[PDB]
């Protein structure tokens, strides 16, 4: 899970 | 695609109110959804969004920064904002939205497409 910021 | 908001109300400065965002049609958990609002007389803003393809991680307008939240719940097909510390001038109508396609918020409040119809969200002062 490397998820940008939204 | 449809998005139905409920949960406004008239409270009290200090108090609390949680809206609710019921999606139809599309899959909210797949999409950026949003919170905007139109305070009297203002243009509309963005408040809150949240990433799709299932991301948890959110963004804010500096004005609610800390006081509101918003949150999905997968579940329900439901986007929720917490909505704490209210002030008079949070006093708007309150839409839901969401991007027009399963993805990332990519960091903007452009590009949404499906909008709810609105609720009122009043708080008063002494």
């Amino acid at each position: 899970d490397y998820e940008p910021e939204a | 695609g449809q998005l139905v908001e409920s949960g406004g109300g008239s409270v009290q400065a200090g108090g609390s109110l949680r809206l609710s965002c019921a999606a139809s049609g599309i899959d909210s958990s797949s999409y950026c959804m949003g919170w905007f609002r139109q305070r009297p007389g203002k243009e509309r803003e963005g408040v809150a969004r949240i990433n799709g393809l299932g991301g948890v991680k959110t963004a804010y307008a500096d004005s609610v920064k800390d006081r509101f939240t918003i949150s999905r719940d997968n579940a329900e097909n439901t986007v929720y904002l917490q909505m704490n510390s209210l002030k008079p001038e949070d006093t708007a109508i309150y839409y839901c939205a969401a991007k027009f396609s399963p993805g990332y918020c990519g960091g903007s409040w452009s590009n949404f497409g499906y909008w709810g119809q609105g609720t009122q969200v009043t708080v008063s002062s002494h």
